[PDB]
């Protein structure tokens, strides 16, 4: 009958706003930043009888996480030693004991009128030849990416270990979480709740397998923006983890030199014992059951087709191998022996690189210093990134090849259940009471 | 700070009547170093200030409207504008008993500016009437 | 507040009538790039913060006088012929707000002090009625 | 500045509450009313530090105004309420509290009950709001 | 009778603030000026309102000056530095342009490369006596003063219209009185939110683009009788000037460091020719006859002599402009060679190392563009300086504020003061 | 009886806030460029009658803010100045004929990258580290000190670091309380408290053992320490009468300069016109003796039944054993062992060394080069306080041993900020009254 103005109305609208990062209480990164302590025993308020429309794609939380991860990485590397002085001709020979070469070069010193003779072991993947090789007992080589840009040494005192972080809404905004399991990433969610902060998300970097993530509450869930369109990447969320143990079985002796005032350069000096290839061991029975279950779930979406898991097409290691950071070492593992089926460990050969072009940004190379001794780490495989071949012609089959690309499909694997909304407390309604 | 507490939500799943009876009961109670790195060490210093500044502007804008409508200092304020069945012809009991605030907000969103203009005119007339008490 | 200047040069009386109705109605990806480029973001924040501070100072001043929530508010302070010896027929006709503002620009503090004293007396009276 | 921000509101410290209140009622209105652009706030972090200071001052001002609004005290400096005083908060007599006692001592004495009192003030206004709705 | 407080009073005071840049919806002017402008923008004429405008002491000009310099420097900052090229050059005749060889750096610190490049004599400073035969040693100009930064070849500075917009709480007053000079009252004032589109064109003697006077030619000066002030002449009709560099340049590039590409002129395919401009003769003659007449009105009982500027540094005696990124220094002495009671060809010099904004150091290097260069400009005004029965007026300039002032002369920024007090008949009671 | 809400209540609580700097409006000076906000003439100060407030000289956030501001201003002032990395070359040095100053030669860079220039310069031995065993009369090889640790930045000769008074001012909503009790020991209650908007003028003078150009005590000499029993803590003897100290570098230097690269000039000492003399300071003898005797008396009162013995600092690096100070841009390191040579409750000449490469605040990695000044240097200061460190431990012969302190710059600034506290105004309060709101 009459208009009444109400303030505090439980209504919200979709909005894009900056969300601060908060980490659990008690050097590093992901802790120096994200310092804000989280609440102990955080609250979640379930909204009864509330259905909301969620879309894990076009989720601004992913773009913010992407930019924060890149920005923090670059800020961490900024105050570190530049390796521009080392873009010199290298004279490399076979290591006395061809993945690793013994390279001699003339490095700078703190005095600009003096140079020093340095011997170092480098991986072949970090070196580009200038001359035909196998001439005499040595040949001239250049560091990879020297022509493209400067190489910055990561600070050896700062670690990038992916501790969990939480994203929190600023006052006036709220984060809605989708509680319903089996949600495919788009459309309505019939069980939602309101939270202030997200759960703890580990900023783990990988290209084919998703490591140390969350497990599905129920069954394996296949999420893709458009399964028909083979351009889009399919994210597979597992309900059980598969254990993978990776190692670099080489007892390295690490040496360091000064290359300018206060500028220390770290490199591998020698290897004690013989030289062995890095590798990963993935439990065979868990992998086989996992792949059979994924094949089953894909069959439900691609009926009357053979589900063929195959290797990636040949190309640069960055787009064909499983990449990961194991205690600062960068592994590039050849997973063609895993995706070899058609619906006691499996050993995966791995290559190691020290000069890394992260996030497909050409022009900002980083050098990862070596760690003495041998490296071993263990992780939980919690999901997969698959790309459907999508050829128009096939003998009633569908081929699913491992593919990653954007790290942005890794962060979508954790943020798919969250939406950020703005509270709109002012509204009107009819009443029977006149102002008079 | 404004109506920004999380406890303002949860009534979204209740009908307008049931949620309304929570206002004037809980609404007032709901209304009620490492910082040298997050700030002054990158562009985060600006992003945080923009968020804080923006929140203030939105708060002040809502308060300004309450001032304009003559609703300042109240949580529920009745006006002198009659309800038009053109905006919504659902019965009072049907609106308050079988709808939530979210669905209601959607039903009359296209008439919100119209209603706001009427509220302004109503207060305008009331202000003149106060002057006319001389 | 841009449209308020449309009433400039309106003999004040007409301007007053115009504001009576119009003032209330008047009161009611690439762009982010420069916020991180040099010091443009800081200049924009200074502009927004200053605008907020001036708005709040004006609202505080209206509150002190007991005029909060109103657009046009009458007080209990009588007019002194010292401040202006023009009649109300001249002030509200053949005179614009700019001319009047200049006319009493040097009496603003006297009037404000009287408004503050008047409000102290009113608030006291309100306490006394209880 | 904004709000009660002046030394005129800080003086009379150490003075009896009754005298400070009397001074307040005849001074608060008068007190409330009252190449740096190239070196500072450019090429340094003074910009952020001063903006944080100004924004924080604005937030504190608005917070206090919100509290006065919620209690139904908007536009007043000394607002009477309808909440009875509980002897469990302070058992001192009216004269002892208003005479021979400063505002600092009083503030310390009832600090532990401040939030309880605030909750009661909020409840009191809700009752008054209902009465306004009912008498129409 | 009784005091009444009004809020929303249409009163304003002169004030300074920070205006934001907006433009009509790469180019540095498009990267900046991010805010889209409104189509068909609002202008609200204020009836019976007189306001005092002053073309000089206008803070909008100082802001535009600072914003242009800041944007320019931010645009050049992330670009290739040419510090590695401060080496001895060995220069020989090609057959004003010399064939200079030098040992440039490479991506490897233990290797250098031999580079042959053509440089203009104005960019080369001798180290020893210059021989007609054999070769002589020289260095790049400004090498002993500052590092030289190469402009990024993928970033263009071509001016586009921009608009300055007031922040909320402020308004811009525009003077609509035609044939209005500065320092004085304007009887036709309108209120706008944003200025018209202004092109940040850089020139020293002629204003090569912009708005034309709505009325007759207007002579504006802070103090016309003071011979130390620059006189800004706004024309009501433009004069077409076509400038060109008739040299079929072949551009080569080398790396001088990791990711650091250096661009230089490799060869000239045809004949070596001097750059030049052609300004229509009849339009220029009518323009100077009209300017001379107005100056005679301002300086009665005097002969008006338009002469060439006095000798001095090239940057202050020639007409400088940016034509598709190339910097022309045209000797406009043939244009100011007359006394008041088809084309005119002006020879031009080209420079690659530019000291902008009258600064010492922070030199910029302009990469060459392949082929020949042409551009066409509309001369809209003149910057004249009086020497102080014959008055002598010479071209002059170089203080960039005068070019931007020539567009901002009609705008003022004011602050809205919504409170006011007036007597009424109604008591509060 | 009924709750009444009062706004504008004269109540405050301790709070931290960023303070702003202000200075005299009436004027290169880094401190004048910063602290640009003019101060008021005849500034407001109000006395709070019958107010007792607990002050604590230690754990005062105004000192931490002043410390960070001083460091930030120094680091920003050197940001655009010439870097001396190109001068880290083998340097060949011989003794100057008519140990402390050597005639060194090196091949410096030039405007062009393919040319070098031969540069001869005089350097102090304290700025040079040998590379090979030295030989008298021969061109031994040396390098500049701190070259291996980090880059050396030349201070800009146009930039003036001379201390000026500055004032720290509270932002709106905060007030600074000042203790006016002339005998306040730095902690505990103060029964005479006034409120100010800004502090008095404080000169950011940098010294290691003696406090120069400070304020004088209103009363007698005041001995202040966080804990006198704990001999780890530094004591800050404030003095009620200054002692005049005159310092000089009696060497008529000829200063030369070269270019290092485009627009980058390097300044160095070219020659000495006269003889080579050691720098020195002279402190009036009678004033020093009376001052030290009075300090000994106060310490004896604080440490009863003990002999007060003042001795020299234990041996170590000059930065922690000598009285360092900046005299018109040059850095003096004066040996004060001849002053702290008393036993118990005409001038004195102090030998001084001079250095050009300074590691300010003992921060390893950020060295600066102080350009030379032509002619000879004289300056004079007022000694207003001492930094003393007690050596207890065994307490042999029932004595206490006091030595010069220093090494932590916050003790110098604390010596001026000890009387100021920053508080936040809390204007909203509640009290019982007899008035109730009508229902
Ligand atoms: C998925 O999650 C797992 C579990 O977190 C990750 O694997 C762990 O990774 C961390 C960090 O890379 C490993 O921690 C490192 O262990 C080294 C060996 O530890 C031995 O010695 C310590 C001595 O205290 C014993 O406590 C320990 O039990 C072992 O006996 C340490 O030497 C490392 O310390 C070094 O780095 C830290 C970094 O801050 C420095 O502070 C130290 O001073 C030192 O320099 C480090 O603590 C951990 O061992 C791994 N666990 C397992 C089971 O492998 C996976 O990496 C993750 N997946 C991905 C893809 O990242
Ligand atoms: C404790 O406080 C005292 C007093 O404030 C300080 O001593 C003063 O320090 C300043 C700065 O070092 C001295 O000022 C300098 O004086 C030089 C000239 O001295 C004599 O010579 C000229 C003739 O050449 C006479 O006209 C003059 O009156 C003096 O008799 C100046 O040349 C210096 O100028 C340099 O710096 C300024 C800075 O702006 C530049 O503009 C100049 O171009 C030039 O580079 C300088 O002004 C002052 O003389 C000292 N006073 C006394 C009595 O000695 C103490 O230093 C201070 N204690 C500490 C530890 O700092
Ligand atoms: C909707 O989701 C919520 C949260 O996931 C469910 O509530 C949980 O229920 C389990 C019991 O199965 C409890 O152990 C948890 O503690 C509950 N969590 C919360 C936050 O309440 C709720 O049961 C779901 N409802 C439906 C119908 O799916
Ligand atoms: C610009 O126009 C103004 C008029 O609006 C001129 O100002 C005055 O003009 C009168 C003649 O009408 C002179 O007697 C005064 O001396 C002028 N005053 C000043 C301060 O100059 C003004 O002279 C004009 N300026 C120019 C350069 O033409
Ligand atoms: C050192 O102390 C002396 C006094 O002991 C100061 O000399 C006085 O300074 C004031 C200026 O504040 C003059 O008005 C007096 O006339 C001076 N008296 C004498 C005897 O010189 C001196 O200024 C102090 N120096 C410093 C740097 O603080
Ligand atoms: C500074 O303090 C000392 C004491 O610490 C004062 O010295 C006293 O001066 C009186 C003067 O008559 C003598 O009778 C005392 O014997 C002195 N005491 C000592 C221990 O020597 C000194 O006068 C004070 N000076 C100022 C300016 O306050
Ligand atoms: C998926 O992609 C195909 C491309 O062939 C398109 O035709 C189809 O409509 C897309 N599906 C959706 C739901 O957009
Ligand atoms: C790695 O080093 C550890 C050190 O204890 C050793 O136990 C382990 O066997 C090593 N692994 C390999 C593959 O050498
Ligand atoms: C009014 O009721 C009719 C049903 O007769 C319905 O179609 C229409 O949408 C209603 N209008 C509004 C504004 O609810
Ligand atoms: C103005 O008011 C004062 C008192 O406030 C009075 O004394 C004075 O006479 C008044 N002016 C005139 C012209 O009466
Ligand atoms: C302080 O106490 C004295 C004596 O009790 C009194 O006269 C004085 O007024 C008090 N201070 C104030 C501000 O009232
Ligand atoms: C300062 O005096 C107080 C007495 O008010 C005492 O408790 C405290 O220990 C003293 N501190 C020092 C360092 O003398
Ligand atoms: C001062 O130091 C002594 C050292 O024995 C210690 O016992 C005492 O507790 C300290 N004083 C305080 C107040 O902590």
């Amino acid at each position: 009958l009459w208009v009444t103005v109400y303030y505090g109305v439980p209504v919200w609208k979709d909005a894009e706003t900056t969300l601060f990062c908060a980490s659990d209480a008690k050097r590093n990164v992901w802790a120096t930043h994200c310092c804000v302590p989280t609440d102990p025993n955080p609250q979640e308020m379930v909204l009864e009888n509330v259905t909301e429309n969620f879309n894990m794609w076009k989720n601004d939380m992913v773009e913010q996480m992407h930019e924060d991860v890149i920005s923090l990485w670059d800020q961490s590397l900024k105050p570190c030693v530049k390796l521009t002085p080392l873009c010199v001709t290298l004279e490399c020979r076979q290591v006395n004991t061809e993945e690793i070469k013994n390279c001699s070069f003339n490095a700078t010193t703190e005095l600009r009128d003096k140079k020093q003779k340095v011997y170092a072991l480098f991986y072949r993947l970090d070196i580009v030849p200038l001359e035909e090789e196998r001439k005499g007992n040595s040949s001239k080589y250049r560091l990879i990416n020297c022509n493209t840009s400067a190489i910055t040494q990561a600070c050896p005192k700062v670690t990038f270990d992916p501790i969990p972080i939480h994203y929190c809404a600023p006052a006036g905004y709220a984060i809605l979480k989708c509680n319903n399991k089996t949600f495919n990433g788009t459309g309505p969610c019939n069980n939602v709740s309101t939270v202030q902060c997200t759960h703890g998300i580990k900023p783990v970097v990988s290209t084919q397998l998703l490591l140390n993530g969350s497990l599905a509450e129920g069954e394996i869930i296949i999420r893709s923006e458009n399964l028909t369109n083979n351009v889009k990447t399919i994210i597979v969320h597992l309900n059980e983890s598969v254990e993978i143990v990776c190692t670099r079985p080489n007892n390295n002796t690490v040496k360091s030199i000064r290359i300018g005032p206060g500028q220390w350069f770290y490199y591998t000096g020698d290897i004690i014992g013989n030289i062995r290839q890095a590798y990963c061991n993935i439990k065979k029975d868990d992998w086989i059951r996992t792949l059979q279950r994924v094949g089953k779930k894909l069959a439900e979406h691609f009926p009357r087709r053979i589900i063929n898991f195959t290797q990636p097409a040949g190309g640069d290691l960055e787009i064909t191998t499983h990449s990961f950071n194991c205690r600062g070492e960068f592994f590039y593992c050849n997973t063609s022996s895993l995706f070899n089926s058609t619906y006691l460990d499996i050993t995966i050969p791995c290559r190691i690189k020290q000069i890394i072009n992260m996030w497909q940004r050409v022009g900002q190379a980083m050098y990862a210093p070596p760690i003495e001794g041998n490296i071993t780490c263990k992780s939980n495989i919690t999901g997969l990134l698959l790309v459907r071949d999508g050829g128009v012609e096939s003998n009633e089959t569908e081929i699913f090849r491992p593919g990653g690309g954007d790290m942005r499909n890794n962060w979508r694997s954790e943020l798919y259940k969250y939406k950020v909304v703005e509270i709109k407390p002012l509204g009107i309604a009819p009443t029977r009471c006149k102002r008079r | 700070l404004g109506a920004v507490s999380f406890g303002f939500l949860g009534a979204a799943g209740s009908t307008m009547g049931a949620a309304s009876i929570t206002l004037t009961v809980q609404a007032r109670q709901l209304l009620s170093e490492c910082q040298q790195h997050l700030l002054q060490d990158g562009h985060w210093g600006i992003k945080q200030l923009q968020t804080r500044v923006l929140a203030i502007e939105h708060y002040l804008k809502d308060q300004q409207l309450l001032g304009i409508w003559g609703c300042s200092g109240k949580l529920i304020c009745c006006t002198a504008v009659p309800w038009n069945s053109s905006w919504s012809n659902k019965s009072h009991d049907e609106i308050w008993g079988n709808m939530t605030w979210m669905q209601w907000d959607r039903e009359i969103s296209n008439y919100t500016n119209t209603i706001y203009r009427l509220l302004e005119d109503s207060q305008n007339q009331q202000e003149q009437n106060e002057k006319d008490l001389l």
